[PDB]
RNA sequence: UCUCCAGGCAUACGCGUAUAACAACUCGGAUAACCAUUGUUAGUUAAUCAGAAUAGGCAAUAAUCACACUAUAAAUCACCUAUAACUUCUCUGUUAACCCAACACCGGAAUGCCUAAAGGAAAGAUCCAAAAAGAUAAAAGGAACUCGGCAAACAAGAACCCCGCCUGUUUACCAAAAACAUCACCUCUAGCAUUACAAGUAUUAGAGGCACUGCCUGCCCAGUGAUCACUUGUUCCUAGGGACUAUGACGGCUAAACGAGGGUCCAACUGUCUCUUAUCUUUAAUCAGUGAAAUUGACCUUUCAGUGAAGAGGCUGAAAUAUAAUAAUAAGACGAGAAGACCCUAUGGAGCUUAAAUUAUAUAACUUAUCUAUUUUAUAGUAUAAGUUUGAAAUUUCGGUUGGGGUGACC
RNA sequence: AACUAAUCCUAGCCCUAGCCCUACACAAAUAUAAUUAUACUAUUAUAUAAAUCAAAACAUUUAUCCACUAAAAGUAUUGGAGAAAGAAAUUCGUAAGGAGCUAUAGAACUAGUACCGCAAGGGAAAGAUGAAAGACUAAUUAAAAGUAAGAACAAGCAAAGAUUAAACCUUGUACCUUUUGCAUAAUGAACUAACUAGAAAACUUCUAACUAAAAGAAUUACAGCUAGAAACCCCGAAACCAAACGAGCUACCUAAAAACAAUUUUAUGAAUCAACUCGUCUAUGUGGCAAAAUAGUGAGAAGAUUUUUAGGUAGAGGUGAAAAGCCU
């Protein structure tokens, strides 16, 4: 990681993770399935169902990728259209 | 810096006095290994182009003496001073060449061959074919370049058309024109060969340093395992 | 002089290649200098000079930068300078012949003054302007004496 | 070994 | 181990090693190694007579020095050559040409002691 | 043998290797000379 | 004046006032006297010693007492033809005990002449201890010493084996040899000029290997008829038909000689030894002057048994015990110093080797183009580009587990 | 009741701000072996920066090294799509001082001097009276280690509890680092003075201003937003690349030179043996006379000999009768 970059003096983004990696406002994080387009035609079909969907992530893995993205890509996102619209807020958690 | 001893610009009999160059370059390095240190030698500058017209003198055969057959340090063979008109020339000797002889030198071409006793330069259509020769030319007027070492001669094979075949003292086949001019005989000091140098300081006079104690095939990919 | 990738590849060395012009050298006539000139050419240049309808507007054209030549600047100098004084040295006694070519390059005319100062370097320049500029000095006795003639005419005036 | 010396300056202290 | 901050001369080197002290050349070193002076490269000391000099080293202090003024060439043309100019304008008789008369010299070529380049020592 | 007596002064030699014609001869050599004198040095060469 | 030692005076290179007198007595000489030290003043005197005009023409015949005498390695401006100038003494080096080695260093330093006529002093005063160093002498014996006759000797003679043919050369500062070179012999490459080779040309030049020398000795040498025909072989045309085919990569070894080579043996010899001693010099010790180094947590620094990590001056249990110096010994202080040794580790290196991976306008080559000549397509070349082929080289790398290693393996 | 010593304040320096420059030093000399008054032989930078280092190796690659502030924005893009790199469009702008040093500090500097290296090059240390020295150079301090004044007195990590009493009696296995959390180990320290090593604000906590709004332009927001405070060391390789500098040592070569007595062979890389060259053996020395010597003993000594002088070959290299030997 770049903490301090010549030209600007910023801590840089690491692209590896915007281009894995969805952030929704709340501090979710979601990932696909390694492996979700690898060898399907000897994986079974409750394997393969599994591995279509789109999962999140943990406190650390939620934590290192708050590290390693900087805050512009954390900020709120207003998108006619949206289909994660309703995502980006959570409800009914007490915790 | 390095400045060749090579600098005389007109010809002369008087030795014209050397420099030797150990092997090394116009740059001080190396590029020739063994070669350094001997006796001081004198130069004593050669003609090979035989027939020379004297300054003012008419193009036809003339005749030279030899007076003697001196022995040249800078080459196996042994020279002979010829003087012949108002001017004196070294020339390289015959093998049985003699002090007091008379040879000749002709540019003349006869059409008919005639007998040519040792030394005397003729061009080579003027030779028999089967003549003994050396100081072989590749071209007329370039002065000789072949069989001029010690005991060296060159058989005329072959005339046609023309051209000349010589069989070099290597057993190579050259082909010249028959207006190439080289004079009969074998080169004097036949029996250099015979020599023997007997002690390693002998050597060590003659220039020749010692040498270094320093100590294929690809087979194709199907060959590989056969071995 | 640049850096190529063994078989056009970026995974592979980088090694260093110098890319060189098949440098021709030819024979060229200058109409306006009736003199011809061996130089060494390339093949672009000749297609240029054709573009150009010639050698001589070939050189008056080209601009400084686009020539990238000093030999081709004095060409230019000495082009300009022969048009601008329409010096009789061109093709004498034949003064038809003469005309024919000023006419042909009339375009290219400029003044005297400003073509001499064509394709010279700073430090020619610079050579130049003092040579013009060079002067010994005057003598003092005759400045002295300017003054007191100044002087006293002005008194008896 | 090294090898490095100091000079003995001449030090007139007549003040 | 040579000293380098000594200065260079003819006492040190070889016997082949040699230079002047800067004494002034005096003649010419022809063929075959001889010398041969010439006699009008010796300087020649012009010594004035000094008889009847009534001039000493020192001064009295009673005598009173005037003031310092560095001639300069303005000072010199207005003593010597403007009179005689200033009188012949009257006269009417002066002319660009000839201001050699009041002793302008065109070309210091041909003068035994040219003024510049200088061509003789102090 | 003792070793430390590797300098064997010789003024021509000297002046020759080291000296001011000598350092002139090349421009590399005269680079030596431009460094010496921008440090300050008393002699510049031999 | 006496005693004794035996490289000295110049020159060159170098050094740069260390020269000489006076005056000082801080510093330098490793201590004194005295100065080589400090300050001041002086100094080395050259027409002979030493250092620093032009254009042509043309040289076959060494040296060595050069005569004889031979040889081989083949060997040091002058004199002429013409032009130009017609009577000069300046400049610089010159001293010393000296230079290269941090030093007034037992070292290094070229030439000429000479070998004492020149140049010098091993002992500051003492004292006679051990140990250590050097010299000389030895009753009887004579290598019995020792890894070995190392060293020493009133000896310095003789033969042998091994290895290299010989003279020679090499790791400056641990190996001088059997290793390298070497003559002779053998192999490979090259048919040629104006900077090596070489101003040379196959009996030559480069590259590399190997002791040579007579003698045994490799294979290789179509088959049968007999200089002749067939059978083969090799090619084509289709199993036929034509066409064509007239001792050298190896040993013994000469064989002698020569060796500061590696081993032996005899003889003499001897303090090597049985068995050590005596005298002398040096060193030591004492008086005087001068004055280092490694080392050092602090120390008021003991013995024995026990315990402990092959381990105890210091802990545990007994014991011993006025304080300090001087000179000796080397048992301990896992005594002090060194870039020494050993096994293992590092996603630390660097040298070499290529059958490692990646490249590779070093070279050479060829191909298509560009391009200039040429002939109606054509064969030439090529200040270039794109390929293909070699590789002189450059770059980078050294998986893990198997009580070490090669082989098996395993992950 | 004092020796060694200690105290000291200004010499200069540092970072900014302003500002292009027009400091190019009588006369004489210097490119010849610089600083030598005159002719000879004439005089001229460079093809692409590499590598280290990072990628926990390394082979593509690796910010600065190598064109106005702030914002867009660490965004689009680029990348063994890894480490990492990184725009623009378009907006905005009229721009003399010290919470520095004060002689181991600040510049290396009293000086690029002394000294060291053949050269390139490397590189110091220190001073201190008063208004007056034309007032006999002051002061000032039980004050560092070290000594002296004043050697020692059975017994022991040197002390502690003590005690009438300094020592006797009792108790007590130096310190740090380090090993396991153990040392009678193993490292490091003779002692004194001075110097000598944790630094950044993405997320969090704490404290305030305003509050569906906060912020002095671009930012964030379903109680936020703004500001403050709060953080992440030192010393040390073998190496690698670039460019200079070195063949006065040494390997080799070129040129110009020099030395070799006597004796016997003969007619010589033959013999005996000095000068001279070398360096087999033993001994001494071992911070030595010596960073390779001395005493003896040995090898060659007309030759492939030794020596002198000047020149040439330079590190991707040179040279090598090959020891991976030499090149200060
Ligand atoms: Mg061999
Ligand atoms: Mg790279
Ligand atoms: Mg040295
Ligand atoms: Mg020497
Ligand atoms: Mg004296
Ligand atoms: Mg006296
Ligand atoms: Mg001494
Ligand atoms: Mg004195
Ligand atoms: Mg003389
Ligand atoms: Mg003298
Ligand atoms: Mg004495
Ligand atoms: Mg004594
Ligand atoms: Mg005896
Ligand atoms: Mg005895
Ligand atoms: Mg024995
Ligand atoms: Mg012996
Ligand atoms: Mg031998
Ligand atoms: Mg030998
Ligand atoms: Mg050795
Ligand atoms: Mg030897
Ligand atoms: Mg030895
Ligand atoms: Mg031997
Ligand atoms: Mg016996
Ligand atoms: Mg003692
Ligand atoms: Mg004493
Ligand atoms: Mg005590
Ligand atoms: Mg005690
Ligand atoms: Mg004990
Ligand atoms: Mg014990
Ligand atoms: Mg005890
Ligand atoms: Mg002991
Ligand atoms: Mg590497
Ligand atoms: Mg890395
Ligand atoms: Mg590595
Ligand atoms: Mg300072
Ligand atoms: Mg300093
Ligand atoms: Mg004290
Ligand atoms: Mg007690
Ligand atoms: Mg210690
Ligand atoms: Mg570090
Ligand atoms: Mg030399
Ligand atoms: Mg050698
Ligand atoms: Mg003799
Ligand atoms: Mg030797
Ligand atoms: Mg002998
Ligand atoms: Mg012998
Ligand atoms: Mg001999
Ligand atoms: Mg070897
Ligand atoms: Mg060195």
């Amino acid at each position: 990681l770049t903490y301090c970059s010549t030209r600007k003096g910023k801590r840089k983004t690491v692209k590896s993770v915007v281009h894995r990696f969805l952030r929704l406002h709340s501090g979710l994080w979601l990932r696909r399935k390694a492996g979700y387009k690898k060898k399907l035609w000897k994986k079974s079909t409750a394997r393969k169902k599994r591995l279509r969907e789109f999962v999140f992530c943990s406190k650390t893995q939620s934590k290192l990728l708050d590290k390693m993205t900087t805050s512009f890509w954390k900020r709120r996102n207003w998108y006619a259209g949206d289909p994660y619209q309703m995502y980006h807020d959570r409800t009914n958690l007490r915790v | 810096k390095f400045v060749s001893w090579k600098s005389r610009t007109k010809y002369t009999v008087k030795p014209v006095k050397m420099r030797k160059s150990g092997g090394r370059d116009h740059t001080g390095r190396i590029r020739v290994h063994g070669i350094g240190g001997g006796h001081k030698q004198n130069y004593r500058m050669i003609d090979f182009l035989r027939f020379r017209p004297e300054k003012e003198k008419a193009p036809e055969p003339f005749e030279e003496k030899v007076v003697v057959v001196r022995y040249d340090p800078c080459r196996s063979a042994d020279i002979a001073l010829v003087a012949g008109g108002s001017r004196k020339r070294w020339i390289i000797a015959t093998e049985n060449m003699k002090a007091g002889d008379t040879i000749l030198n002709s540019n003349h071409i006869g059409r008919m061959a005639v007998a040519a006793q040792e030394g005397d330069a003729h061009p080579l259509g003027a030779l028999p074919v089967g003549t003994l020769i050396n100081n072989v030319e590749s071209e007329p007027g370039r002065g000789a370049q072949y069989i001029r070492a010690a005991g060296t001669c060159g058989v005329l094979l072959r005339k046609v058309n023309g051209t000349a075949i010589i069989q070099l003292p290597s057993k190579r086949q050259m082909q010249v024109l028959e207006s190439c001019t080289a004079t009969v005989g074998r080169v004097s000091n036949v029996n250099h060969n015979q020599r023997v140098i007997g002690k390693a300081g002998r050597n060590r006079w003659l220039g020749k340093r010692p040498n270094s104690g320093l100590w294929k095939i690809r087979p194709l990919p199907p060959m590989k395992s056969y071995v | 002089l640049g850096y190529r990738y063994a078989n056009n590849d970026k995974l592979s060395k980088r090694v260093k290649k110098v890319w060189k012009p098949q440098l021709f050298t030819r024979e060229l006539y200058s109409e306006i200098l009736d003199k011809k000139f061996t130089v060494t050419v390339t093949m672009r240049t000749l297609d240029l000079i054709d573009e150009a309808y010639g050698f001589d507007f070939y050189i008056l054209k080209t601009p400084k930068e686009d020539l990238g030549s000093k030999f081709g600047m004095d060409l230019k100098r000495g082009m300009l300078l022969r048009l601008a004084r329409q010096d009789p040295h061109l093709h004498p006694e034949n003064p038809e012949r003469r005309a024919a070519i000023y006419d042909k390059y009339r375009s290219f005319v400029i003044p005297e003054a400003e073509a001499e100062w064509v394709g010279l370097t700073l430090e020619e320049a610079l050579e130049k302007q003092r040579l013009l500029e060079e002067k010994d000095p005057v003598p003092l006795f005759k400045v002295y004496v300017e003054e007191l003639v100044q002087r006293l005419q002005e008194q008896v005036l | 070994t090294k090898s490095r010396f100091r000079p003995p300056t001449p030090e007139p202290k007549y003040k | 181990g040579a000293d380098r901050m000594s200065k260079w001369t003819s006492k040190r080197g070889p016997r082949t090693f040699t230079k002047s002290r800067g004494a002034k050349k005096t003649g010419i070193y022809t063929s075959d190694r001889k010398f041969v002076q010439i006699k009008e490269m010796v300087p020649e000391f012009v010594v004035p007579d000094l008889t009847g000099f009534k001039l000493k080293p020192y001064v009295n202090y009673r005598a009173p020095a005037g003031i310092d003024t560095p001639l300069t060439a303005k000072a010199l043309f207005q003593e010597t050559v403007a009179p005689a100019i200033e009188k012949d304008f009257k006269e009417g008789t002066f002319d660009a040409n000839n201001l050699e008369k009041y002793g302008f010299e065109p070309t210091q070529e041909g003068k035994l002691f040219q003024l510049y380049p200088k061509n003789f020592p102090r | 043998r003792a070793r430390g007596n590797e300098y064997q002064p010789s003024n021509i030699k000297r002046k020759h290797k080291h000296g001011w014609v000598r350092r002139l001869s090349t421009p590399a050599g005269v680079q030596v000379i431009l460094r010496r004198m921008l440090k300050g040095r008393k002699s510049l060469s031999h």
